[PDB]
DNA sequence: CTGAAAGCGCTAACAG
DNA sequence: CTGTTAGCGCTTTCAG
């Protein structure tokens, strides 16, 4: 009950309405008056309440942040970009962790509706039909960032994993190569069956080169699993010539499982990873990676929910930034 | 305006960095552009240069017309080399 | 034009009153009422008002948090620790990077106030007075994490930077090292001047050893600042046997700096990172380094906050969680 | 009821592990206690349990005094092991 | 147990 | 320009 928008307007001999038009920067204001109103604001130490001005405006200039793991070297960066363009257009973020786990996510969905979010980004690895269901009957936009949607309904924006793929194994088709080795991560998250896998496959299958099963590893977005897949594969018969990833993480532990057993990189074996993360320099050998604008999919991701908050028209809710491999010394030449 | 740099940064146009520019060609009135090597985009629209897909070792141009034009294409030039984006 | 507590009120000959005390599980109801109502929410499909609630109720079940750049492996982890305590006791979070800006930093605070958080964690190299000074002004708690504030006011929860290096330094002379280097990040921070820096200089005397200030590299926690920490220490002369990084991002830099001019690690030198993050495990040799409960300082930070904010009493508010070492191929 | 584990995380008792035990510990009544080292702080609580700092290769009992500490231990040595976390 | 009494702090809408 | 009108969706607060 302490200095609030009616303290100040009596400071002013003035109405709340003044006091309003004032502090939210409205142009109806008499320069000397808007002086005076300003005058007993740092005169009474005035700090206005964003939550009356929620309910009465009907937006908190806030919006909801749905992410599986904050802890990750992908979806921190991926963050980052998102809380910097809300910063830069004036919100606020309410961050929360998923962990894949569609109870939860579904859950989180609701709490922040509850909170009266003004719109959501959302970083899941399984979008449901459920899912999109629910993303239909949201008072507030909602859109994707680097993530997949089958039906592709609702906004989102990323890159195209397929081609990605296809390209890094086109390239390394284009230099001699016949067996190569696709590790990937859980293959529950469409991302990672329907179309990593796919664009490896299409890009073999366009080479005339068979697939063969025994050259696909499942990893868990975890280092060890690099480790393990190396193994894997250095223990068939017929080993592979080069092995790409579809993370930094798993690809930069492939290296190193290579490295424990006599091999050495690039000169015994050909590697390759994906997203290019501050990681791929921090490797030794450097890593040659498929370049993902990660803080750019974030950013363009929460600019365009601003558009959609403002109810700005926009052509193609769907948007695919553009790609890029970058080889370094983790490859031969 | 207009003027012609050479993207030298590693990270090419993206990132943070392309967020400071994005954000300074904002704080001015006159219209701001940026081109790369094709089509033309909005320097003061975050999506529009992001989606360029500019990488190092390509030329942009820079072009602001309007009143603040010459205080501008200044502040944007600032930029490009305080942030190691272009020469 | 939702359906407010107004609307379940008639869908039950109830007044708001009631539909309040059943939503918010108040004792004095009467079984009947309550799932006469509670039933009359789900065929409405009510669902309440945060902000409303917020306005009526003087709380919000959200806390602020304050971080330099949840980008760094460092930070995004202890955040990870703090929105797991926060969310196991029904608190959300509001994330901003200060990216170590004061007028930034201060900014957030009452960007955060304003939102009438019910808390704020705050994190950050350098905590001024003109700090502390606003911190005294909020009406909510703040708790700081692996943090260092002089002026000992606010309640904090990180580990003894300034023991931490002496125990890393002590171990190493223990090995036979006499002429010893430290990688620190920037001495324009209180935690690596007043405190990572001490803890290295004390354990030479103690040791009896000579201060080389050519031993004394400053980086910025920047892989390439490790590199040319490195580098710069071979230079010169008198070229140390064993260095101490701050950060081991910036450890990784040194070790590779190395192997990329020849010598070999732990061949030819020791070195020891600081923090024991997931990256000190990524390298070969994997790297040794001084162990730093990180998530564990968010979650005790977070935790310490639903007490304060809860009003409920604590002994002592400046926590000092243990810290220890793991030596790992990085070393001899 | 009570029972002795043997701290086998790589990393002792910390992190996520830490919290999905004394998250589990504080869905009983029981009033479930650690004992280690001689001091004890209760389960249910995160400030006192990682304030003990247990690292790898160590001993502990899990107390139990309520209408349930049977159900406790119980399901408490289920994650004790289901996160690793010794036997 | 409940309902009525009274706003919480602030935007909003339009006449004079 | 500026003041007036009139709540937004929910707790609070005690008689009864």
């Amino acid at each position: 009950m302490n200095i609030t928008i009616y303290d100040v307007a009596r400071e002013a001999n003035v109405s709340m309405a003044t006091v309003s038009r004032v502090v939210n920067g409205n142009p109806n204001v008499k320069p000397t008056t808007r002086k005076k109103v300003l005058e007993a604001i740092e005169r009474l130490g005035y700090r206005p309440n964003a939550v009356a001005r929620g309910l009465a405006s009907k937006k908190t200039t806030t919006v909801g942040v749905i992410i599986p793991d904050i802890s990750s070297i992908f979806y921190s960066e991926l963050a980052r970009g998102i809380e910097d363009i809300a910063t830069m257009y004036k919100y606020n973020i309410i961050l929360s962790n998923s962990d894949q786990n569609m109870e939860k996510e579904l859950h989180l969905l609701n709490t922040m509706l509850g909170k009266q979010v003004d719109g959501i980004v959302f970083m899941g690895g399984n979008i449901t039909d459920e899912h999109v269901a629910e993303f239909k009957r949201s008072p507030v936009p909602i859109v994707l960032a680097a993530s997949v949607e089958e039906q592709e309904e609702t906004p989102s924006v990323a890159i195209d994993y397929e081609q990605a793929i296809y390209d890094a194994v086109k390239l390394l088709v284009d230099k001699g190569h016949t067996d190569i080795a696709f590790v990937s991560g859980p293959m529950a998250e469409p991302i990672n069956r329907s179309k990593k896998l796919q664009g490896y496959k299409r890009a073999l299958e366009e080479a005339n080169l068979p697939f063969n099963e025994q050259f696909v590893a499942e990893g868990d977005y975890t280092y060890d699993s690099g480790l393990e897949a190396l193994q894997h594969l250095m223990s068939l018969d017929k080993k592979p010539t080069a092995i790409l990833s579809a993370t930094d993480e798993m690809a930069l532990g492939i290296i190193h499982a290579a490295q424990d057993q006599g091999l050495s990189i690039p000169e015994d074996l050909d590697i390759i990873g994906f997203d290019n993360t501050r990681l791929s320099l921090m490797v030794r050998p450097q890593l040659s990676t498929v370049v993902q604008p990660t803080y750019d999919i974030g950013a363009v991701a929460m600019r365009l929910l601003t558009k959609l908050m403002n109810k700005e028209p926009v052509e193609e809710h769907i948007v695919e930034l553009p790609h890029r491999i970058e080889l370094r010394k983790s490859t031969k030449a | 305006a207009q003027k012609t740099f050479k993207v030298t940064a590693d990270s090419g146009i993206h990132a943070r960095p392309a967020t400071v520019l994005v954000q300074t060609a904002s704080k001015y009135d006159a219209d701001v552009n940026l081109e790369y090597n094709g089509k033309t985009v909005n320097l003061k629209s975050i999506m529009g240069v992001m989606s360029l897909g500019i990488a190092k070792g390509a030329e942009i141009t820079i072009s602001a017309s309007g009143a603040d034009e010459n205080d501008a294409l200044n502040a944007l030039e600032e930029t490009m080399k305080s942030e190691g984006l272009g020469e």
